[PDB]
DNA sequence: ATCGGATGTATATATCTGACACGTGCCTGGAGACTAGGGAGTAATCCCCTTGGCGGTTAAAACGCGGGGGACAGCGCGTACGTGCGTTTAAGCGGTGCTAGAGCTGTCTACGACCAATTGAGCGGCCTCGGCACCGGGATTCTCGA
DNA sequence: TCGAGAATCCCGGTGCCGAGGCCGCTCAATTGGTCGTAGACAGCTCTAGCACCGCTTAAACGCACGTACGCGCTGTCCCCCGCGTTTTAACCGCCAAGGGGATTACTCCCTAGTCTCCAGGCACGTGTCAGATATATACATCCGAT
C-alpha cells in the first residue's frame, strides 16, 4: 500500500491517470492499453514544452514576464512545423505577425 | 578556337602516343596524318576508296589501322605508307583498338558479330563471348593496363574478361534509372590509373573505376564514380572521352554540334564549347598531353585551343 | 462544480522551462484549449487506426503511429523519442 | 426589444482598419458593403450551426463551446475557450 | 504651409501599428446587435453569453484578416496595389466558398 | 471471407427510382464507399454532439440534429422529413 | 413467432439491423437509441435516392443504361447542395464537368 | 498548300475532347515506377496492390486537374491566358500548401 | 532491382494533356518540371502516411485502404475503393 | 541628393491597480489490490497477388521547325481614393434593475444491454446474355484563305 | 465574305465480359425475456444576460483636394503553338516463383471491473507586483525647398 502517482513513475508533469480516465470514458476504443496514456501524456508534455519555450522567448523579447496571447501567436507563427500543426487554427487575441509584402514598400 | 581547312572529307580522328599527329580517315578512303606542331601535313596515305569508319594509333606512335566501309581492316605504317596488312570480314566494323601494352593484338567490333581480338603477327584471333547471346550490337575496349577487356552488350550487361584468357573476371548489368536496359554506345578509358567511362544510349555517361569493377567480379553492383549528362537538353552523345590529363571528360553532342567538358572527382561541368550550329558534329578527341580538342563536324576538322592565361598578358 | 482543466500542469511545465516568466489567465485558457484539441486529434486518429486494424485495444503503438501521422517531421521525431523514453521508464518500475 | 437592419454596424473605417491589419494599402469603395455581405454570409454558416447545437441542448442561449464547435466542424477551429 | 504626407505612407504606418497591436478592430455593441439580428433568422428571444459573442466576433475578424490577406496576394499578383471586389470573389472562389 | 457491403440495397433503390437503368460495379463500389463515408461523418458528428451534452445515448434527436448540421438547406430539410416519416412508421408498430 | 426485419416495419430498403450493428461496433456511444438506426437508414436512403436519380438522369441524357462513374461525377457537380456536401471529395473516373472560361473563347 | 489551324483552336478542341473523356492522362508504368522510387524514401522492398497504385495515381491526377483549374482562374484574373509558375505558386499559397 | 531518378516518368506531353483536362490553353515551359516538384511534394505527404499505416499494420505492402485513409486524413478523401 | 522642419513613435518615470501567485480545506478521482476472459500474439499452412521478365505494336514521347500572337514594357490619362479637417454620432462604462433561463439535485421510470434460442436475408460462387466497347464508313460540321 | 479541307456525329454491325439473375449456406438479424441505469421530468436556485440612463468622447460621415495608380493603347518580340518526322518504351499479353497476406487454431498476459482508501486537484480567499496608463522627452522618419 505504497502510494505513488503514475505521473511520477513516468517522470512527467501531466496527469497520466486523468488522461487514462478520459480515454476510457471518451469512447475511442473498447479497451485502452496501459502504456498508451503514459505515451500520450508524454507527447502532450513535449508539445506543451515546445510551444511554451518559444512563447517565453517572445515574452522575454518583449520584456513581458507573463506570456500574453500575442506571444502565443508569434510563437506558433514563427515556427514552421508548429504552424503546419495549427495551419487552420486561430487564437484568441492572436492577431497576425508583422508581415508587409515587398512591393507594398514605398519607392 | 580553330579549324583545319586543308583537311577535307574527314571522318575520324585519333591521337598518337604524344598526340602530335592526328590521323584523319577521309571520305575518299585516304588517311591524312596531320602534324600538330607545324600545323601541316605530316603524311598522306591513299589507303582505299571507302570511307574510314575508325582508326587507332600505336603505343609507340608508329603503326596505324584503318577500317574501311568495304568490310576491310588494314594496317599501315606512318612513314612507309605501305599496306602492311589487309583483310576482309563481313559485319562492318564500328571500333578498332590496339592493345595498349602489346603491338600484336587488336580489338575489332563487328556489327552482327561479337568483338574479335586479332593478332598482328600471325593468323590467330579470339572471339569474345556474349552474355545475352542476342546482342547484334556490341562494343568492347581494352583496359588501360592492357590486362582486361570490357565488353558491353545491347542490354546494359557488361562482361570484364582477361585480355589473354577471356575468362569471366567481372560481370554486371547496369541500371538505367528506370531499372531498364540500354544498348551500350561506347566504353572508353583514360591514360591515368584505371578510371574509365561508359557512354550509353539513355544519355548517361557513367564514370567508373575499374578497380572496384574487377573487385566485384560476379553479380556485382558497381556504381559509377560520377554521372554525366545534359539535364537541360538531354543530348545523346556520339562520342565521349577523357581530357588530356584525365581529370576532365569531354562529350560530343552531335544533335546540337557541341562539346561538353565536365570534371571527374566532383564531375561538375567545366564548360561547353558550342561550335557552329550549322554543321553536324561526328567525332571528338582531346590531345593527350596538350590542352587541345580536335573535333570533326559534318566531315571537316575543327580545332579548340584551351590556351592558358599567357601569350597575351606576359 | 469542479470543472477540471490542465492549468496546473501547464504552469508546472512553464516553470520547469522558464521559472522567471509567468502566464495570464487568457493565455492559460488558450493553452488548455490547444492541449484538448491536439489530444482529441490524437485520440481520433488512434481510434480510426484501431478500427482499420479491427483491434479494440488502443496501445502505445497506436499512439506512436498517430503522432507520426499528425506532427510534422522533427516535431514527430522528438515526440516519439520522448514518448518511448517515458514509457520505458514507466515499464521499468 | 427587436433588432433589425443593423448590418451597417460594421462601418467603412472599421473595414478599412481591418484591411490595414491585412496589409492592404489601397481599397475601392465597392469593396466595403461587398465585404459586409461576405461577413454576413460567413455568419449564416457558423451562427446557424451554433443555434443548432443549442437546439440539441434544449437550452435558450449560446455558450462559447457552441461557437467553438461550430467553427471546428467548418475547418476553422478556434482556441482560447475550450 | 500645411504639411501632408504622400498617399500610402500614413496607410503603411497604420498597417505597422495594427500588425503590432492586438485589440479588436470592430466596435463591440454594433457587432453584438448584428449577431442578434442575424440569429433572429433561426429563433427569437435567443440570449448570448458575452464571452461567446466576443469569441465569435474575434474568430470572424481573424477570418476577415485571412481573407484580406489572400485578396492582397492576388492583387499584388495582378500587378496592382488596390484590392477590388473581383479579387475578393476570386479569393473566395479559390478557398471554396461558393 | 464474407465482406459486408451495401450493393444489393443500392441496386434496390436504383431499380425503385430508375427501373430500366443499369449500374457498373465500379460505380456501385463508389456509391458503397459514399454511403460508408456519409454514415461515418453523421455518426461522428452525432457522437461528438452527444458527448458535448454529457449524454451517453445516441438517439433519433441526435441523428436529426447531426443531419441538420451536415446537410445544407433543402437537402437537410427533405432528409429530416424522411427520417421523421420513417421514425413514425416504425414507432407506429 | 415469425420474424420480420425492422426495415420492413419501417418501410425502408436499407438494412436497419446492419446499421444498428455498425453503430454498436463503432464506439460512438455506450448504447445507441432504438430509433437512431432507423432514422440513419432513412436519411441514407434519401441521399442515395437523390444521387442515383441525378445519375440516372445524366445517363439517360448520355443515351446509356449502365451508370458509369462519369455520370455520378456529373450529377454530383450538377447540384449546389450536393456539391457543397461533396466539395472535398474526389470521385473515381470522374474528370470534370465540361467547363470553359469566357476569355478562352476566340473571336 | 499545307493547312494549319490558328493557335489555340486545336488546343480548345483537345480541351473539349479531354473534358468529355475519362481515362487516365498519365502512363501507367512510369507513374508506378515513380511511386516505387518515392516510397523508397521510407522502406525498401515495399510492394503495392495494382489497384491501390492506380487509385493513388488517379486521386493525384484529379488533384492536378483541380490545381490547374485555380491556376487558370488566377491567370484569367491577371488578364492573361498563359499560366506561369508564379500563378501555380500563388494558387498553392492560397490553398495553404506552403 | 532498385529504382531511382524516375521523376521524369511524368512527361511534358502528359502534363500538357493533364492541363488540357484542366482547361489550360497556353503553358510556359518553366511550368513542366515545376509541376513535377509539386506532384512529388504531394506524394511525400500521402505516400508517407500510407506506409505509416502499413507500419502499424506490421505488413510489408500497401493496400488500397491505406492510401484511401491517407488521403482522408489530408482532407482529400477518395471514393471507389472503400 | 541634402537639410530643416513636423509628425509620429520609442522611453523613463509615476503610480495604480486588478489580475495573478499561492495558501488552504475539502472532495473524489486516482492509486492499490484482486479476479475474470479473451484480444492479441504465435505458429503453421494455403494461396493469391506481386514482382519479375520477354517480344511485338504503336501510340506516344522527343525533337525540331516555322510564325503568329499574347506578355510585357512604356506611355498617357483621369478618375477614384488616400489624407487632413472639420462636424456629428453612437460607442463604451457602469449602474442599477428583473428575472428567464442555465444550472444543479433528486427521483423513478422506460429504455437499451445483453444473453440465448431461431433462421431467412445476404453473400460467395456460377452460369449467361446483351449493353456496351470497338469499328468501318459515311454524312456532318468548324475553320481558314478568298 | 464560300468552298476546301480536316475533325466530329452518328448509323450500323461484331463480338465480350461484366451485370445480373440464381443457389446453396451460413451467421447475423430477430424475438423474447430480465436488469440495471440514462435521463425526463419536477423543482428549486441565482446569475448572468438582458434592458434602459446617462455621461463623456473617441470615433465615424462627409468634404475638399491633390495625385497616383488602374486602365487603356502601341509596339515589340520572344516563345510557345502547330505539325511534320523520328524515336521508345508503354503496354499488353503471356508465363513463373514465391512471399508476404490472410486465415485458423491455440494460449495466455494483458486489461476491464470492483472495492478501499487517501491525496493531489480544485474552489476560494489574499496579499501584491507586472503591467496598463499618462506625461514629458528625445530620437527616427517623411517631405518639401534647394
Amino acid at each position: 500500500a505504497k502510494a505513488k502517482t503514475r505521473s511520477s513513475r513516468a517522470g512527467l508533469q501531466f496527469p497520466v491517470g486523468r488522461v487514462h480516465r478520459l480515454l476510457r470514458k471518451g469512447n475511442y476504443a473498447e479497451r485502452v492499453g496501459a502504456g498508451a496514456p503514459v505515451y500520450l501524456a508524454a507527447v502532450l508534455e513535449y508539445l506543451t514544452a515546445e510551444i511554451l519555450e518559444l512563447a517565453g522567448n517572445a515574452a522575454r523579447d518583449n520584456k513581458k514576464t507573463r506570456i500574453i496571447p500575442r506571444h502565443l501567436q508569434l510563437a506558433v507563427r514563427n515556427d514552421e512545423e508548429l504552424n503546419k500543426l495549427l495551419g487552420r487554427v486561430t487564437i484568441a487575441q492572436g492577431g497576425v505577425l508583422p508581415n508587409i509584402q515587398s512591393v507594398l514598400l514605398p519607392k | 578556337d580553330g579549324t583545319l581547312d586543308c583537311i577535307s572529307m574527314a571522318l575520324t580522328c585519333t591521337f598518337n602516343r604524344w598526340g602530335t599527329l592526328l590521323a584523319v580517315g577521309c571520305n575518299d578512303g585516304r588517311i591524312v596524318i596531320w602534324d600538330f606542331l607545324t600545323r601541316g601535313i605530316a603524311k598522306i596515305i591513299s589507303a582505299h576508296i571507302h570511307p574510314v569508319c575508325s582508326l587507332c594509333w600505336s603505343r609507340d606512335g608508329h603503326k596505324l589501322v584503318s577500317a574501311s566501309t568495304d568490310n576491310i581492316v588494314s594496317q599501315w605504317d606512318v612513314l612507309s605508307g605501305d599496306c602492311d596488312q589487309r583483310f576482309r570480314f563481313p559485319s562492318p566494323i564500328l571500333k578498332v583498338q590496339y592493345h595498349p601494352r602489346d603491338q600484336n593484338k587488336v580489338l575489332v567490333c563487328p556489327m552482327k558479330s561479337a568483338p574479335v581480338m586479332l593478332t598482328l603477327s600471325d593468323s590467330k584471333h579470339v572471339v569474345l563471348p556474349v552474355d545475352d547471346d542476342s546482342d547484334l550490337n556490341v562494343v568492347a575496349s581494352f583496359d588501360r593496363r592492357g590486362e582486361y577487356i570490357y565488353t558491353g552488350n545491347a542490354k546494359g550487361k557488361i562482361l570484364v574478361l582477361k585480355t589473354d584468357s577471356q575468362d569471366l573476371v567481372a560481370s554486371f548489368r547496369v541500371t538505367t534509372g528506370t531499372s531498364n536496359t540500354t544498348a551500350i554506345k561506347s566504353i572508353e578509358f583514360a591514360r591515368k590509373g584505371s578510371c574509365f567511362l561508359i557512354n550509353t544510349a539513355d544519355r548517361i555517361i557513367r564514370v567508373y573505376d575499374g578497380r572496384e569493377i574487377l573487385t566485384c567480379g560476379r553479380d556485382g553492383e558497381p556504381e559509377p564514380m560520377q554521372k554525366l549528362q545534359d539535364l537541360v537538353n538531354r543530348t545523346p552523345w556520339k562520342k565521349c572521352c577523357f581530357s588530356g590529363d584525365g581529370e576532365y571528360i569531354v562529350a560530343g553532342s552531335a544533335r546540337q554540334h557541341a562539346l561538353y567538358i565536365w570534371e571527374k572527382s566532383i564531375g561538375n561541368l567545366v564548360k561547353i564549347l558550342h561550335g557552329t550550329r550549322g554543321e553536324l558534329l561526328l567525332d571528338v578527341a582531346w590531345h593527350p598531353v596538350r590542352p587541345i580538342i580536335a573535333s570533326i563536324s559534318s566531315g571537316v576538322v575543327s580545332i579548340w585551343a584551351q590556351n592558358q592565361v599567357e601569350n597575351w598578358s606576359a | 462544480t469542479r470543472k477540471e482543466s490542465y492549468a496546473i500542469y501547464v504552469y508546472k511545465v512553464l516553470k520547469q522551462v522558464h521559472p522567471d516568466t509567468g502566464i495570464s489567465s487568457k493565455a492559460m485558457s488558450i493553452m488548455n484549449s490547444f492541449v484538448n484539441d491536439v489530444f482529441e486529434r490524437i485520440a481520433g486518429e488512434a481510434s480510426r487506426l484501431a478500427h482499420y486494424n479491427k483491434r479494440s485495444t488502443i496501445t502505445s503503438r497506436e499512439i506512436q503511429t498517430a503522432v507520426r501521422l499528425l506532427l510534422p517531421g522533427e516535431l514527430a521525431k522528438h515526440a516519439v523519442s520522448e514518448g518511448t523514453k517515458a514509457v520505458t521508464k514507466y515499464t521499468s518500475a | 426589444k427587436v433588432l433589425r437592419d443593423n448590418i451597417q454596424g460594421i462601418t467603412k473605417p472599421a473595414i478599412r482598419r481591418l484591411a490595414r491589419r491585412g496589409g492592404v494599402k489601397r481599397i475601392s469603395g465597392l469593396i466595403y458593403e461587398e465585404t459586409r455581405g461576405v461577413l454576413k454570409v460567413f455568419l449564416e454558416n457558423v451562427i446557424r450551426d451554433a443555434v443548432t447545437y443549442t437546439e440539441h441542448a434544449k437550452r435558450k442561449t449560446v455558450t462559447a463551446m457552441d461557437v467553438v464547435y461550430a467553427l471546428k466542424r467548418q475547418g476553422r477551429t478556434l482556441y482560447g475557450f475550450g | 504651409k500645411p504639411h501632408r504626407y504622400r498617399p500610402g505612407t500614413v496607410a503603411l504606418r497604420e498597417i505597422r501599428r495594427y500588425q503590432k497591436s492586438t485589440e479588436l478592430l470592430i466596435r463591440k455593441l454594433p457587432f453584438q446587435r448584428l449577431v442578434r439580428e442575424i440569429a433572429q433568422d433561426f429563433k427569437t428571444d435567443l440570449r448570448f453569453q458575452s464571452s461567446a459573442v466576443m469569441a465569435l466576433q474575434e474568430a470572424s475578424e481573424a477570418y476577415l484578416v485571412a481573407l484580406f490577406e489572400d485578396t492582397n496576394l492576388c492583387a499584388i499578383h495582378a500587378k496592382r496595389v488596390t484590392i477590388m471586389p473581383k479579387d475578393i470573389q476570386l479569393a473566395r472562389r479559390i478557398r471554396g466558398e461558393r
